[PDB]
């Protein structure tokens, strides 16, 4: 393979450790994930340019636009959070137990 | 909310998990995906708490990943063969990458814990369809792809799921933690068969979902969510109580009921493959279930607990909504066992 | 002589927030009986601005 | 077709039935205070439908006959000897005073669907909002125990937050002395046990927490005993009121759906009142529960649902 | 209260003869306790037992018992008039048995 | 779990060891029963100053009423062990 | 089969349906009816089953076994409505229904020819009694009990399914006539030997073994005493006829297999003897006496000869009939005191002379007098056992010693001395229970005039 491909995956693989650990704002891993979305949307684009698939370059649009609506789910879950509780941190998400 | 919203929203998710089912490309199975947790979103939060904010929270992080994870052995399987369609995925890393975000997606272990926090955290109707329509999808998806997984992951992770539900539900005493529990071993059980015969999963998810269902319309009759508050039932329904008892009987897996079919089923497919050690503990480790089970029937209705005083104006009101399928529910969840050779039809 | 049944300290055993309780979880309480907690006083102060005098 | 998610989406809508006389209107007052006779009267004149305040009895009027059922099959508690022995060691007091808080939870669930329903407004004598200064007056006089305060604050707490408070609240003020001769003049002689200090507590409940709390989210009309008999300006006093203050007028159509589905499924509005509480003065065992539920279930109309008692002249129930 | 809980008393046993001298120990009902007695008595000790005795005490022989004897009998008759063993260590016929063809 | 089970000698400590960190009070000459007005010589101000550092060092609020009467470490304690019911 | 199987389903709605004073009644005399017509199962063509089809089959060995099952639910009957009187007509249906329920599932269970069924049903069997257990006994002990015999069965039970899968793969049946006819010897290897286990030990169990018996004192103490008598007449005889089927298919391996099960099964034959000479409860004394005789059949199954099976069967049927006695003895006094104390009531045989006449021939049947037909199977057991090794004369010898010792020691405290003063309430015995002694005792007295009936298919 290139090393772009490599390097692309290892963002993929940072946004990803990014998200599994936490800080204490909420919006800190809402931002991780639109990391993740980023890589995989320039992974894909960098696959389907080199082989030439002309259909599929429709694909990362589709992916951008459901990235979009991830988004607006957080930041409405992040609006919530935040009116409960005037802030964003995680551990204040607690009530719930195993 | 707007009974059209809700609606709406209901009829998006149930689209969205026939748009996963349906689908030939990966990018519409990713799209079904998307679109059920889009709608899924709002209906844990239609009884506003923050509870529920919390449980509605906890499930988009844990669904996002798992989503990410999909998308990204998408991708890797399309880097190593130009393919798109749902056959069998060329490469193992994509597999394994597949198999944590079903898994995750799941609730198997160890990705359980979101499973018991969520259900706790909504309402008695958001967690009927939580436990039994969002199982669907993830499971469809794993059926297509069963000849590439890997069995040692996946049956790791199948033992892990039925231990850590049987030691969870140990511990429980709000109904709805316990029903979480029965649900991670219940799916351990379920993807322990999967690498070799797909039919003894579809079999042992339309039984779970039937008995899964009269449990969650019995408790929502009963309108309880602790050990302690359906301890009352038996004072203004007894009926409820005995019907309760003889379908946390089945889902035990105790002959001759229905629940016990399923085990049975997967314990002699198994061992058709010379598999014998793990359907052993499987059931071994299933008597835990059986043992919360048990206490929840002592707790409920084979004892008499003490009741309160205002359960007299109680005694003289009906219930205004009834369950039209209730009745059907429990008895596909007790009285089936006869009709076993009927799983032929499933395949 | 009749059969015995259940009484309010048998009864007490699963009224707590967990079973087995051990030192750490004794502190639990029980979730509230409707799924609603009680308003948290984290007021959000205003922002305080000086208009003028330049 | 009964109300419910399918009857709103087509058609049936709340405030479409408004019509600026619905205001929910609550009379209340101390002991043996004329405000039974004031309600009827504002009722009868503002055209609305009355509630006689609810009793022990309240339940049995709406089910089965009107007809109301054995002490210890309904209320389980009694009146006269809390009169006779307030003090008593059978929990008898806290009793009757949790099984009236959920007999007047029940009569504001029911007028609440008559006002949801019809557009007609009712008029209640007391209300869920102003059964505490019993309690108070009870725990002052040492009748009930603290725990017994405690129990009945997370009930109020877990009920009363799913309902609109009253537009209009009157009360009919009397002073303790006159309130003593009219118990004597009355010729009850359970009502003559009754101490100044009692009717002191309730009256000093009223006026420090109950009007002063209404005061925020309702306009309350208060009135003296001798300007309590004039029914023609009282009513003119209520048509000139302004309702700008409380959550009533920041009611839409989705709002009033989900009241309209609690007030109506009189289960989930009792829901909250047989919390497993253990109080001994409320808990009642295996035993006794088992033998009254029986008993209860061996009333001539009862062992059924209601069109499907043979025994009270039900017919064609093989086709029910 | 210093009471735990409102429950009924436990009560006494009521003995069925205080009612009914001569009661049986079957039903307070006289009627009904008169006539479970004879049933019990009339369906246990005159059906089941002595009835049932008899069929098993005169089931046919099936078992084989009396035909075996007989069997017995006209083989040592046979076999002692001819001077032949009476039984054989063999069961079976070694003509039709084809054992290995070596041992070593 | 939260904190152990908070004795009297615990409190007596602390309130002795918030009171020889006051600059006014001589570290050897302050005893359990040593009079803040007569016995240290302090002023009726400095006596709040006291106060407040004991609300400090236990996390709970003291009304005057009840400051006005602790002219003592002892009464201190006894105060203290009151409100947090302790009883040794 | 279906001749029995369908009368006693028809059971369910005819006391569904019955009046509120008749349930008794009718049940009683269609169940006596249903034992009536059962009883002609014991007719037996010696050679080879009884095979009436596919699914159904009856044996030598089956047959009194379902003669007693069927003979057994009047007895319950009988013996519950006197302490369930004060119930409700629903929840005395519901009674009824539990133990029509099982006895359904005991004549299915004894009659199948397919192991996965007899399997299905010999679990089955574990529902109504639990629901018994836990829902009509008397104490707060009953909870712990049910949990125990629940999960003491299922812990032995599942690795038998997995056995009896794992088999029916390997050999392509499990129907017990080509499961016989086509038998091979087990190898001598790990894996035969834990087949060996999983095949024995869910019978072990239920028999039970010494060692595996802690849930029978709780289960037969705590139950009551429809319960009791169930447990100890019928439902511990499913291990031993379940053993009896199974080790056709475990040969040559029980050879050296039985070996720690047999030295289990007489030293804690003698354990249990002694044990019921300190007993202040008279339910567990009659518990442990069944452990006792339980563990001699254990010996007889493991043992492998014609004369042990035999002497088990006559051993279970008598074992059976005798127990399910003494707990109905023992009920009679209970229901007068309101106490298990076997020292509380004392000298009952001057207030009560012909049920300690009962108390006698009971006694006297428990400790296998000649020519009862409890000697019969004991002595052998015995000649079975001094075949495979004369050293066991001395523990069958010590444990008839013992036996006779705690048996005669029970009747002597209960029946003998001077009667408790302060105790005014022990009422005349009553026509149900002497009647309830008497059907009892006849069958095992008439059974020694023929004994052929119950000794099995090796006779
Ligand atoms: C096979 C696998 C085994 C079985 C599967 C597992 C079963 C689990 C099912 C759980 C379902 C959950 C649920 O519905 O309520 C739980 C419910 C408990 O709730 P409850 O306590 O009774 O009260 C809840 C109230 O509803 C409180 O809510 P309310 O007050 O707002 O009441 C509103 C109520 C009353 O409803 C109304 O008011 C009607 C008014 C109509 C409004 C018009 C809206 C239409 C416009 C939207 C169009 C969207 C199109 C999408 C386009 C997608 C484009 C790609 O509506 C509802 O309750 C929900 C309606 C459900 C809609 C079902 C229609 C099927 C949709 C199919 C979509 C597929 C399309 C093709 C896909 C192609 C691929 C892409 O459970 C039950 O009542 C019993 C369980 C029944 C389960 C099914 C039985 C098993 C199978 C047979
Ligand atoms: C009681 C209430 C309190 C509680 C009760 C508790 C009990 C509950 C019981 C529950 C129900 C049980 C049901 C069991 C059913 C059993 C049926 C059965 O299997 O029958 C078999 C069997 C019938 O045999 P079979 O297979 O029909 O035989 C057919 C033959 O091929 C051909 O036979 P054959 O051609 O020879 O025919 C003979 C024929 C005719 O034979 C004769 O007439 C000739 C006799 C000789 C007469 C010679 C003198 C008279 C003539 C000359 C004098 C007048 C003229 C000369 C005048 C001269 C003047 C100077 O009469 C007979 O067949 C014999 C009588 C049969 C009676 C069977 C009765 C069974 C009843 C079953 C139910 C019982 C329920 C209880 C109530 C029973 C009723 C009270 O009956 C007997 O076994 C009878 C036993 C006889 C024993 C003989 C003595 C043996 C002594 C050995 C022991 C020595 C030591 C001391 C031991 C003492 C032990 C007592
Ligand atoms: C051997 C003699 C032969 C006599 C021939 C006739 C015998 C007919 C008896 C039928 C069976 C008896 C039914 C037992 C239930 C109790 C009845 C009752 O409640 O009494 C009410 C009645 C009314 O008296 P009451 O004035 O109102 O007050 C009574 C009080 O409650 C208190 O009164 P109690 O203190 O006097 O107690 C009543 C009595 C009743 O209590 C009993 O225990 C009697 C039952 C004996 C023990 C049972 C288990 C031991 C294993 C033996 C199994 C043998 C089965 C054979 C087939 C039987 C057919 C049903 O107790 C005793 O007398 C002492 C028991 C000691 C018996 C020792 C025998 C050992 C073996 C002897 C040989 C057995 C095989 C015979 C062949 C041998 C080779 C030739 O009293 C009697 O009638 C007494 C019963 C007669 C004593 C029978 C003793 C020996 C019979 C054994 C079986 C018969 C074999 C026949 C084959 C031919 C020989
Ligand atoms: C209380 C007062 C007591 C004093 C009064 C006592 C009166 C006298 C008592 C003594 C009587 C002694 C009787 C001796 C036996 C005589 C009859 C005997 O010979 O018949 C036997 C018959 O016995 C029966 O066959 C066996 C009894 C069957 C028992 C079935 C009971 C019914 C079922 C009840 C439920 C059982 C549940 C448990 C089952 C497993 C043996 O038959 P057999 O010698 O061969 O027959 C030869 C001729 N045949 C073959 C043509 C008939
Ligand atoms: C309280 C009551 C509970 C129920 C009791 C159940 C009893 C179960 C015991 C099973 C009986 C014996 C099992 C196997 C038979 C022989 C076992 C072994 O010791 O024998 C030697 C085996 O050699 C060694 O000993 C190997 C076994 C050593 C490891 C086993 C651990 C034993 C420690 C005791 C643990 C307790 C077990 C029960 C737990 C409750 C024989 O030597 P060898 O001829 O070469 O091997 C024969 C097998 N081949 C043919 C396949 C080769
Ligand atoms: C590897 C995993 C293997 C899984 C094997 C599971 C065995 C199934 C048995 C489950 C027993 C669970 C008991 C438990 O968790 O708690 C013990 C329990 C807690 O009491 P609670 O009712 O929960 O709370 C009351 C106070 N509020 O304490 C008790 O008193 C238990 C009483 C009944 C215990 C019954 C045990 C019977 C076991 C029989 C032997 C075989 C068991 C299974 C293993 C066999 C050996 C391999
Ligand atoms: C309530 C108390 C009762 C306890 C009873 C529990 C004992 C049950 C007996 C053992 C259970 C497991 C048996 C497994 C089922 C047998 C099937 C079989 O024979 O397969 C074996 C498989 O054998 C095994 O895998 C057995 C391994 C053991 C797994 C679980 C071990 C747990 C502890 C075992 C010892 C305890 C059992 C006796 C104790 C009794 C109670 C104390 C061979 O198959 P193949 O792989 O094809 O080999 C031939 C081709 N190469
Ligand atoms: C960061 C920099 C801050 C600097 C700015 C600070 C400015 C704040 C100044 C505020 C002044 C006031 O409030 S003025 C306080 C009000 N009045 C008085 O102080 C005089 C009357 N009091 C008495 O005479 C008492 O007896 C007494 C002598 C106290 C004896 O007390 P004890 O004997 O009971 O200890
Ligand atoms: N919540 C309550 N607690 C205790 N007693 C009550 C309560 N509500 C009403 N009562 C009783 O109702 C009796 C008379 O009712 P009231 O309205 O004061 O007089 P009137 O019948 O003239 O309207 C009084 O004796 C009073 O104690």
């Amino acid at each position: 393979m290139p090393l772009v491909y490599m390097n692309i995956i290892m963002a993929f693989a940072i946004a990803l450790a990014g998200l599994l650990m936490y800080r204490s704002h909420l919006m800190s891993s809402l931002l991780c994930l639109e990391g993740m979305m980023l890589s995989l949307f320039i992974m894909s684009t960098l696959i389907i340019l080199n082989t030439h698939f002309t259909l599929a370059n429709m694909m990362p649009i589709i992916l951008l636009v459901f990235a979009a609506c991830e988004a607006a789910l957080g930041l409405s879950l992040l609006v919530m959070v935040s009116n409960t509780y005037g802030t964003d941190y995680v551990q204040n998400l607690n009530l719930l137990q195993c | 909310m707007n009974p059209i919203i809700y609606t709406t929203l209901i009829m998006t998710v149930m689209s969205g998990t026939m748009l996963v089912m349906i689908s030939s490309h990966w990018l519409l199975i990713w799209i079904g995906f998307e679109m059920n947790l889009l709608a899924m979103i709002p209906v844990l939060m239609k009884n506003f708490n923050p509870r529920a904010t919390e449980a509605a929270t906890k499930y988009f992080l844990t669904q996002a990943t798992a989503s990410m994870m999909l998308m990204m052995a998408i991708i890797i399987n399309l880097l190593y063969s130009g393919q798109w369609t749902i056959t069998k995925m060329f490469n193992p890393v994509a597999m394994t990458m597949m198999t944590m975000a079903l898994a995750m997606k799941l609730g198997l272990s160890p990705f359980h814990f979101w499973v018991p926090e969520v259900t706790q955290g909504i309402s008695l109707q958001a967690g009927l369809l939580l436990l039994t329509w969002q199982k669907l999808a993830p499971l469809s998806v794993l059926c297509q792809i069963s000849q590439s997984i890997n069995p040692n992951l996946m049956l790791t992770m199948a033992m892990l799921s039925i231990l850590i539900g049987g030691w969870g539900g140990l511990n429980q005493t709000q109904l709805r933690k316990i029903m979480a529990y029965s649900s991670i071993a219940h799916m351990g059980w379920m993807t322990a068969v999967l690498p070799y015969n797909t039919t003894m999963t579809i079999l042992n998810l339309l039984i779970y979902i039937t008995m899964t269902l009269a449990m969650f319309m019995l408790l929502i009759h009963s309108s309880a969510t602790t050990t302690l508050s359906l301890s009352h039932t038996w004072n203004k329904m007894p009926v409820i109580t005995s019907l309760m008892m003889v379908t946390l009987l089945s889902m035990g897996g105790l002959p001759p009921l229905s629940g016990f079919m399923p085990k049975w089923m997967i314990i002699q497919e198994m061992t058709k493959n010379e598999s014998i050690i793990m359907p052993t503990l499987m059931a071994m480790t299933a008597l835990l279930n059986l043992y919360f089970y048990m206490r929840l029937a002592y707790s409920s209705s084979l004892t008499m607990f003490p009741s309160t005083n205002n359960m007299k104006m109680k005694w003289q009101f009906e219930h205004t909504k009834q369950m039209k399928l209730l009745p059907t529910m429990i008895v596909l969840s007790t009285l089936v066992l006869p009709m076993t050779p009927a799983l032929s039809s499933l395949n | 002589a009749r059969q015995w049944q259940p009484d309010v300290e048998w009864a007490e055993q699963f009224g707590g927030a967990v079973m087995y309780p051990t030192k750490e979880t004794a502190h639990w309480k029980p979730p509230p009986w409707n799924d609603v907690d009680p308003p948290k006083d984290t007021l959000v102060s205003n922002l305080t601005l000086n208009f003028g005098p330049q | 077709l009964q109300y419910g998610p399918l009857a709103f989406v087509l058609g049936e809508r709340t405030t479409r039935k408004l019509t600026e006389t619905s205001k929910v209107i609550t009379v209340d007052g101390n002991i043996c205070s004329g405000k039974g006779r004031l309600a009827r009267e504002i009722a009868e004149k503002l055209g609305l439908r009355h509630f006689p305040e609810a009793g022990i009895h309240y339940a049995d009027s709406t089910t089965g006959d009107g007809k109301p059922l054995d002490v210890q099959l309904s209320g389980n508690c009694s009146l006269e000897k809390f009169y006779d022995d307030p003090k008593s060691n059978d929990g008898n007091s806290y009793r009757l005073q949790s099984w009236l808080y959920a007999s007047r939870l029940l009569q504001y669930a029911d007028a609440l669907e008559h006002l949801l329903s019809t557009g007609q407004g009712v008029v209640l004598e007391r209300s869920i909002y102003s059964d505490f200064v019993f309690l108070e007056a009870m725990y002052r006089q040492g009748f009930i125990r603290k725990q017994c305060v405690e129990h009945y604050n997370e009930v109020k707490k877990v009920t009363a937050c799913e309902y609109l408070p009253p537009h209009v609240v009157v009360y009919v003020d009397v002073p303790v002395p006159e309130i003593q001769s009219r118990i004597q003049k009355k010729g009850n002689p359970h009502e003559m046990k009754i101490t100044a200090a009692y009717l002191q507590d309730i009256e000093n409940a009223y006026k420090k927490t109950f009007l002063p709390e209404m005061s925020e989210k309702c306009e309350v009309l208060q009135y003296s005993a001798r300007e309590a008999e004039d029914a023609e300006k009282v009513v003119e006093d209520i048509e000139y009121l302004k309702c700008d203050k409380g959550p009533w007028p920041d009611q839409d159509d989705r709002t009033f759906h989900r009241l309209r589905m609690l007030v109506q499924n009189k289960l989930e509005v009792l829901n909250y009142t047989t919390i497993p509480v253990y109080l001994p003065e409320i808990t009642i065992g295996a035993h006794q529960s088992d033998r009254v539920f029986q008993k209860f279930t061996e009333l001539p109309g009862r062992k059924y649902s209601p069109g499907y008692n043979e025994d009270v002249g039900d017919k064609w129930i093989w086709l029910k | 209260p210093t009471i735990r809980l409102q429950e009924d008393p436990d009560p006494e046993d009521e003995n069925l003869y205080e009612k009914n001298p001569d009661s049986h120990g079957y039903d307070k009902d006289p009627i009904v306790d008169l006539w479970n007695m004879r049933v019990v008595f009339f369906f246990g000790f005159s059906i089941v037992l002595v009835l049932g005795s008899t069929f098993v005490a005169y089931l046919p022989d099936y078992r084989m018992q009396e035909w075996a004897r007989r069997e017995a009998e006209r083989l040592v008759k046979y076999r002692e008039a001819n001077g032949l063993p009476l039984m054989e260590s063999n069961c079976f016929d070694p003509n039709k048995i084809q054992l290995p063809e070596d041992e070593d | 779990s939260d904190a152990p089970p908070l004795t009297l000698e615990a409190i007596k400590d602390r309130v002795l060891y918030v009171l020889k960190l006051y600059d006014k009070i001589d570290p050897e000459k302050l005893s359990v029963n040593s009079h803040f007005m007569k016995d240290l010589g302090l002023d009726s101000l400095d006596q709040v100053e006291i106060i407040m550092a004991m609300e400090d060092e236990f996390g709970f609020e003291i009304p005057d009423i009840d400051a006005e009467k602790l002219m003592c470490p002892q009464e201190i304690v006894d105060y203290i062990a009151d409100k947090k019911d302790v009883y040794e | 089969m279906l001749k029995i199987i369908i009368p006693t389903t028809m059971l369910l709605p005819m006391t569904w349906m019955s009046k509120h004073n008749m349930i008794w009644i009718n049940a009683t005399v269609h169940s006596l009816l249903i034992s009536l017509i059962s009883l002609s199962l014991l007719n037996q063509l010696g050679e080879n089953s009884l095979n009436f089809s596919l699914t159904f089959f009856s044996d030598s060995l089956s047959a009194p076994l379902l003669v007693l099952t069927t003979w057994l639910l009047p007895l319950m009957l009988m013996a519950s409505q006197s302490h369930l009187s004060k119930e409700t007509t629903t929840r005395k249906k519901l009674y009824i229904t539990m133990l029509i329920l099982l006895q359904l599932f005991l004549i299915m269970t004894f009659t199948a020819t397919e192991l996965i069924l007899f399997y299905i049903l010999f679990e089955a069997t574990l529902v109504p009694t639990l629901i018994i257990i836990t829902r009509w006994g008397n104490q707060t002990e009953r909870l712990n009990a049910g949990l125990y015999f629940l999960f003491y069965t299922l812990a032995g039970s599942l690795p038998l399914l997995v056995a009896l899968v794992y088999i029916q793969n390997t050999t392509g049946s499990l129907n017990f006539l080509i499961i016989h006819y086509w038998s091979h010897p087990l190898s001598n290897s790990w894996s035969n030997i834990f087949m060996w286990l999983a095949c024995i030990m869910a019978f072990m169990v239920k028999m039970p073994l010494y060692g595996l018996h802690l849930w029978l004192p709780k289960a037969h103490v705590e139950a009551p005493i429809a319960g009791s008598m169930v447990l100890a007449a019928v439902l511990l005889k499913l291990g031993g006829y379940g053993m009896m089927r199974i080790t056709t298919i475990l040969n040559p391996l029980t050879n050296y297999m039985a070996y720690p099960f047999l030295m289990l099964s007489m030293w804690g034959m003698i354990m249990t003897s002694s044990i019921c000479l300190r007993q202040t409860d008279l339910k567990s004394l009659i518990a442990y006496s069944s452990v006792s005789h339980m563990a001699l059949v254990i010996v007889a199954i493991m043992i492998q000869t014609p004369w042990s099976f035999m002497g088990a069967t006559a051993l279970m049927i008598a074992h059976g009939l005798t127990s399910s006695m003494l707990f109905c003895l023992a009920n009679t006094n209970y229901e007068r005191v309101h106490s298990r104390t076997m020292i509380l009531a004392r000298g009952l045989q001057t207030l009560l002379p012909l049920m300690a006449t009962w108390w006698l021939v009971a006694s006297l049947t428990n400790l296998a007098l000649p020519p009862s037909i409890n000697l019969i199977g004991e002595l052998f057991i015995i000649t079975a056992s001094f075949s495979w090794s004369n050293i066991t004369i001395i523990l069958m010898g010590m444990n008839m010693m013992i036996t006779a010792l705690y048996s005669l020691y029970m009747l002597i405290t209960t029946q003998r001395g001077k009667y408790t003063h302060h105790i005014n309430n022990i009422k005349p015995s009553f026509t149900r229970e002497n009647a309830l002694m008497a059907l009892h005792i006849l069958p095992l007295l008439l059974l020694t005039l023929n004994p052929k009936m119950i000794l099995g298919p090796l006779y």
